[PDB]
């Protein structure tokens, strides 16, 4: 009956505003509970900005094989599902990573890579014009 | 109208909008931002889940995966609705996939506005 | 009543708006903001003009 | 700042005198500036 | 609304925390005034306090719009680059225009 | 100095100047190097490098005393990574600068060891491994030995 | 032009006040295309039955959008130069009230930095 349909149907609303939208909505309005308690300027010595700094990991540096170490260490006590493993995939304008069923080739239509030279070369043609314009002057 | 026309006016879509320097806001699948269902179309006969799933998680992973088959004799009708588990997805792969040939058959992709389950 | 006459007649008389334009003209100068910043015959894009201006 | 033909000797030769004008006109209330003495003005025709 | 201030901690602690009748001088042009004019200035710093004034949490909200955002310490607001205080600043006339819809109901796409 | 693109001894030799002139400098840049240091892991890599590349010219023009490396405890922990690139280029640096004997020669001369005392650190194993290993991979492999000498004739 | 054309009968039938008070809101839109979509039919609407049935609040919003939508051309088309020139010359007398808005905004945009809006 109405109950059992509406299980079913609930469910199926969420998957049609598929989860990752959803918990990523969740985790900004907790960020914005969390400011909304703090004040308005954000200083430099902030304990939270100060500890992120000091774990941002940069280049170059033998710390980062033991820190590295420490956290491939942990995080591989985790119950999470299995993520895509292989050679690179493609870029893509959002950053998504494939699902951990993709079988490695790449199928497209050439339409991302075709994007991406448009907007270099909207920039190249930039420069051009602003040159053009000035010289003039 | 046979479906091949279905998939050069989609494209059309694409590079039409393209040439008018349409921002990434009011782009034609901004309409369709609540939706993370696409259906694909002209599949062939013999593709089953495994592969349309190993074809199609290039972009994401996949949350639902729906196959229409014939009652009678359990065979694919040809057609797949397809619930990606970010919206974002659904549009990289109607840009990316809608009109790959697989196996001959050019397949087409193209989002889904009030899908109703079965 | 001179006053308000006289604020007036210098944002509307057209001859002064001929001069402006024949000025701008010959320095070949362009705007490049459309839509006149909201300047209107509200007070404050007077109001910052080198008369100094007090809020309380 | 502001982003054929048959031409005469002197049309392709000789300044242009636009841009002349047009530098002399922006700076013009400091280079013709009051008080900066000789002590004589000069009033323009109307 | 210059009273909405009384909500940014410098000007509210420093006045609560007074012992003695005093008079201080602040900047709310921290250094816009380098490169917009006294009009761009003030008009910024009307949409700040409107804001400020109108909802105040959103509104911090905006005004630290990402995590490595900073204010200097002699500085009353926030250190963004231009392009960011256009954005931000399109941001908070939204904000306001929303809430002038939700308490005059109107609808706020036909103004 | 350090918000430049690209370092030219200007700003350095400067600073020199002032301090060759006064004390009060030289004071000032014991004070600046301590907070510099501690709080460096602000900085992107380019002003990181241009800081460490500051310091190493004060220091083998030797206006700064070389007992200011006192601040460097280099554990592993007591270390994030931004500092440690910190004493990668540094060090780097001052050895391309004096060379690796007159390096070696000014970080072995005794009356600096208190100073030196955690860049040569033999109290615990730990870091004194941690120590040489680092210092190996940047490619200081002479100071490296010598403690390693120390460290295993020891147990 | 399909949907132009059959939008342009719908308002034949059903008057135009519903329609244009339908459409009014997107020549305010995004998409310049689609802009230039509603200012077709409003302009071909408004030429056939003319502007008997415009009230006040919807005049209103109509010049509105039509003069934002003349300041948004990225494009080279007679679409809302047409689109302005057939609503006023249609409003005929009413628009007495907006000429000094029409009037400054034409002179301001006369002195911009860009021949394509000067033009």
């Amino acid at each position: 009956k109405a109950e059992k349909d509406s299980e079913r149907d609930e469910l199926y609303a969420q998957w049609g505003k598929g989860l990752a939208q959803s918990r990523q909505q969740q985790q900004n309005v907790e960020d914005a509970m969390k400011e909304m308690q703090k004040p308005l300027a954000r200083y430099i010595d902030d304990e939270d900005l100060d500890r992120m700094l000091r774990e941002q990991e940069r280049e170059g540096d033998p710390m980062a094989n033991f820190i590295k170490k420490n956290k491939a260490k942990e995080n591989k006590n985790k119950k999470v599902r299995p993520r895509y493993s292989g050679p690179a995939p493609p870029p893509n304008r959002f950053n998504i990573w494939p699902g951990y069923r993709w079988d490695g080739v790449d199928r497209s239509n050439g339409f991302e890579q075709k994007r991406f030279a448009r907007l270099a070369s909207k920039k190249a043609v930039e420069e051009l014009a602003y040159k053009w314009s000035v010289e003039d002057m | 109208m046979n479906p091949l026309t279905k998939v050069k006016l989609i494209n059309e879509l694409n590079e039409r909008e393209v040439q008018l320097g349409v921002a990434d806001k009011v782009s034609w699948h901004s309409e369709y931002k609540d939706s993370a269902w696409i259906f694909l179309g002209g599949l062939p006969y013999e593709l089953t889940e495994g592969d349309i799933i190993c074809v199609f998680s290039q972009y994401g992973e996949i949350v639902n995966i729906n196959l229409v088959r014939d009652k009678k004799t359990g065979k694919s009708k040809g057609f797949c609705f397809l619930c990606y588990e970010d919206q974002r997805s659904t549009i990289l792969a109607v840009d990316n996939f809608n009109g790959i040939k697989i196996k001959g058959r050019t397949i087409r992709v193209d989002h889904v506005s009030n899908y109703r389950a079965p | 009543l001179i006053q308000q006459a006289m604020a007036k007649i210098m944002k509307a008389n057209p001859a002064l708006y001929v001069l402006r334009e024949r000025i701008r003209k010959g320095l070949q100068l362009y705007s490049s903001e459309p839509t006149e910043p909201y300047l209107s015959s509200q007070n404050y894009g007077e109001l910052f003009s080198n008369q100094i201006i007090w809020f309380v | 700042w502001e982003k054929w033909k048959k031409l005469t000797n002197a049309q392709r030769s000789g300044l242009n005198q636009i841009p002349n004008r047009r530098f002399t006109l922006w700076w013009s209330p400091t280079i013709n500036r009051a008080n900066v003495y000789v002590g004589f003005q000069v009033q323009l025709d109307l | 609304p210059f009273q909405a201030c009384l909500k940014v901690e410098k000007f509210g602690d420093l006045i609560l925390k007074a012992t003695e009748p005093q008079m201080v001088l602040f900047n709310l042009y921290d250094d816009w005034l380098k490169t917009i004019s006294s009009y761009t200035a003030f008009s910024r710093l009307i949409l700040i306090l409107r804001a400020l004034h109108v909802n105040n949490d959103r509104a911090k909200v905006i005004l630290k719009p990402d995590k490595t955002t900073i204010t200097e310490p002699h500085h009353i607001w926030p250190t963004l680059t231009d392009e960011e205080w256009i954005k931000v600043e399109v941001q908070l006339k939204d904000l306001i225009l929303a809430d002038y819809g939700k308490k005059n109901n109107v609808n706020v796409a036909s103004l | 100095c350090a918000q430049q693109r690209t370092y030219e001894k200007f700003f350095g030799l400067l600073a020199g100047r002032f301090c060759m002139l006064k004390k009060e400098y030289m004071e000032s840049f014991e004070g600046i190097f301590k907070e510099q240091y501690d709080t460096i892991h602000r900085l992107e890599t380019n002003k990181l490098r241009n800081v460490a590349k500051m310091f190493a010219h004060l220091l083998y023009t030797d206006s700064l005393p070389w007992s200011v490396l006192e601040c460097i405890k280099l554990s592993e922990e007591t270390t994030t990574s931004s500092s440690r690139i910190f004493v990668k280029i540094f060090f780097q640096e001052l050895c391309e600068y004096m060379g690796l004997p007159k390096l070696n020669a000014r970080l072995k001369d005794e009356t600096l060891q208190p100073f030196f005392e955690g860049l040569l650190p033999r109290d615990n194993p730990r870091n004194t491994r941690f120590a040489i290993n680092f210092f190996t991979s940047i490619g200081l492999g002479g100071l490296t030995d010598e403690l390693r000498e120390h460290l295993k004739n020891t147990p | 032009r399909q949907l132009v054309d059959t939008t342009v009968e719908l308002a034949n039938k059903v008057g135009a006040a519903e329609i244009i008070s339908r459409i009014v809101d997107d020549l305010k839109d995004e998409a310049e295309q689609y802009r230039k979509m509603v200012m077709e039919t409003i302009e071909k609407i408004m030429g056939n039955l003319g502007a008997a049935d415009i009230d006040h609040k919807l005049e209103e919003q109509l010049i509105d959008g039509i003069l934002y939508a003349f300041q948004e051309q990225t494009t080279e088309d007679s679409v809302m130069l047409n689109g302005f020139g057939t609503v006023v010359n249609a409003l005929g007398k009413r628009v007495k009230p907006y000429l000094p808005q029409i009037c400054g905004t034409v002179l301001w945009r006369l002195n911009n930095k860009s021949a394509k809006v000067r033009q």
